[PDB]
RNA sequence: AGUGAUCUAGAAAGAGAUCCACCUAUCAUGUUG
């Protein structure tokens, strides 16, 4: 039911700043911000492709409060470390591009990339794909 | 009725309720100086000359031409007290 | 430091990122302008529906409510679909910044309920949840699709028309008694930003794959390029199309499905778009999904229509006989006009039926009970159809 | 670090002539060399 409620919060809104007017005027409780933020992800993982959307919300839940931006640093720490392998290449496409795109504006600090241990042991298919993907928005964003 | 310029002019007409909920999302010395210098030491000068024209002038004892004589005679001494300084330093 | 245009019906101001005071994100509807040389993005382009396009929609919902003053409220609400689709379809993103349009639709969608109510001699929202309009067809409901539920932006008009405010308040759009939020349309079309940039991939995929299939001498599956299949622009399922043996020497069909305006007096809202040629460009089917869960699932839907008193064993037989009925067979008779217009009395009967439970609800505003001849039923209201 | 801003609501008598979103369609050949 939770979840359900969150998804149609989504679903409902126009644009990123109504959706994140309404996450926000839900008062949720910090031990359930990760879990919205995991369900924010899981949303935008199911579309067809990448949007503004989902960024331009994130953004605004990030600046409201510090509770936020902290949930958003441990659900990419939480997608890289534990989630990728269950992420098919469009899924994958999405979220390097998503989190691509909120590091390029510093939501997320670049220290976020200190879990990425590019190695032929501590990395897989899974997470060397969604790092291509991520650099990739940020050369796109920033430039060389 | 807007309040602090938001809402609508009247909900009549508009199909809503008219209810608004403010967004939680939105949130070398340039030459100029060494001439104040050079005109700030030549004004001490001055200002001694004008003192002892005020102390003797206060003392009314003295004709303005008496004064101005006394004045005069500071002036050229303390001038060239200052002439040979700026020799001296220049040197 | 902005260069402004008009085209197709899309307004574009583009300002180059160099010129800004600050580069700030932006949410659908602010094109990346990339520059090919640096593949870096180095421009914006803002987009807005022009005024003349937004003129065009309320015309063609005002059209539907002067033809439809007989017409069955399923006809109505299918029309309103149709509108509705052709507008977010086409312009995409570009609705997001326009807020003259949202209220227009607003307004439309209030009007097309509003023909339904006044059909039924009752504007008394109690009496009309949001599941009688917006429940699937499947259901008994209108199946309308909703893109007026949504929050309208407000600011103070006065900074609004001298610079960009931001987004500061929210004034409310639809709104209903019930505490269910109704998905919006938009959520389920692809912006055209992103079709594109997708589009670029899946063709340049497509491409290496093609060379690769002649180069080992095979020829490509079908399920070679499964889960691009829809995507792309054209769709990569245009590859297979069943007449492109044909469809190879169609040429200037785009201006000539444009140019039907002129020659026939019923078009087709899509003139812009040849299934044959582009593929099936947006899929709604994810729409009904989120409708029925929005309104609280089947069981909820259900206990507002007649379902309980039909003694049907189970909601999955619900199978409405959609396709044969008295007035069907009656349609090719000769009639009188009386006895034509007439014939739409009967499905208006039917879901003024499925739906009575919540039509002739006790909660209402206002309402002196009039006892139903010969039966125990007391009528809330005047309600002819009922 | 989360305050405020909440249209609507039915009766009588007349009227009404229709058309376009919309369920993914490669070898298998017996023998004679
Ligand atoms: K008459």
């Amino acid at each position: 039911e939770f979840k359900k409620k969150i998804y149609l919060v989504l679903k409902s809104s126009l644009s990123g700043d109504e959706a994140a007017h309404k996450l926000l005027k839900l008062k949720i409780a910090n031990n359930l911000k990760k879990s919205v933020v995991d369900i924010i992800i899981k949303s935008s993982l199911q579309e067809s492709t990448f949007s503004k959307f989902y960024s331009i919300l994130s953004e605004r839940m990030i600046t409201f409060h510090r509770s936020w931006q902290t949930a958003y640093n441990e659900t990419f720490e939480q997608n890289y470390t534990q989630d990728i392998e269950d992420y098919e290449t469009d899924q994958l496409r999405i979220l390097g591009k998503f989190w691509g795109h909120l590091i390029s504006y510093e939501f997320l600090p670049m220290d976020c990339l200190k879990i990425i241990k590019l190695t032929e042991e501590e990395s897989c298919p899974q997470g060397r794909i969604f790092i291509k993907f991520l650099f990739q928005e940020l050369v796109n964003e920033l430039g060389l | 009725m807007s309040y602090n310029g938001i809402g609508l002019k009247s909900a009549k007409g508009s199909s809503t309720s008219g209810h608004v909920q403010r967004s939680l999302a939105s949130n070398r010395p340039l030459a100029v100086q060494k001439q104040i210098e050079t005109h700030m030491e030549k004004r001490e000068i001055e200002v001694q000359v004008s003192e002892l024209r005020d102390r003797l002038e206060e003392e009314e004892t003295l004709s303005e031409e008496q004064i101005d004589k006394k004045c005069e005679a500071l002036r050229a001494k303390l001038t060239n007290e200052w002439q040979e300084q700026q020799r001296m330093s220049s040197l | 430091p902005n260069l402004l245009f008009s085209m197709c019906g899309f307004e574009v101001r583009i300002l180059p990122r160099q010129r800004m005071e600050e580069v700030v994100s932006n949410d659908e509807g602010v094109w990346d302008l990339v520059d090919e040389r640096t593949k870096q993005r180095t421009a914006k382009a803002y987009l807005k529906v022009s005024e003349e396009e937004i003129k065009k929609f309320d015309s063609r919902i005002r059209g539907i409510l002067m033809a439809s003053g007989s017409t069955t409220f399923t006809k109505v609400a299918a029309k309103w679909n149709t509108s509705l689709i052709s507008l977010f379809t086409y312009f995409r993103e570009a609705i997001v910044a326009t807020e003259p349009l949202l209220d227009i639709l607003v307004k439309g969608e209030t009007r097309i309920q509003n023909r339904v109510k006044l059909g039924l001699n009752s504007k008394m929202p109690t009496r009309f949840p949001p599941a009688v309009f917006y429940t699937p067809k499947e259901l008994g409901g209108l199946g309308m699709i909703s893109a007026s539920h949504i929050l309208i932006p407000a600011s103070d008009l006065s900074w609004s028309k001298q610079t960009d405010t931001g987004i500061t308040h929210f004034r409310a759009g639809m709104t209903h008694e019930d505490e269910k939020l109704i998905p919006t349309i938009f959520r389920y079309i692809t912006t055209w930003e992103n079709e594109f940039l997708d589009s670029q991939r899946v063709w340049a995929e497509y491409a290496t794959k093609r060379q690769e299939a002649i180069q080992q001498n095979r020829r490509l599956a079908f399920e070679e390029l499964e889960g691009s299949w829809d995507r792309g622009i054209p769709r990569i399922s245009t590859l297979f199309q069943r007449d492109r043996h044909t469809l190879a020497y169609d040429r200037g069909h785009r201006i000539r499905r444009e140019f039907k305006q002129y020659s026939l007096e019923r078009n087709s809202p899509f003139w812009w778009t040849n299934s044959h040629h582009d593929g099936k460009l947006w899929n709604l089917n994810a729409y009904r999904t989120d409708v029925i869960q929005a309104l609280g699932g089947i069981e909820t839907i259900l206990e507002h229509t007649l379902f309980k008193g039909t003694g049907f064993n189970s909601w999955e037989g619900l199978f409405w006989e959609k396709a044969s009925g008295f007035e069907d067979s009656m349609q090719f008779k000769k009639l009188t006009h009386a006895q034509r217009t007439g014939l739409s009395q009967i499905p208006n009967r039917r879901f003024t039926l499925w739906w009575s439970p919540t039509i002739n609800r006790a909660n209402v505003y206002v309402g002196f009970l009039v006892q139903l001849d010969l039966t125990g039923i007391f009528l809330h209201g005047k309600i002819p159809t009922l």
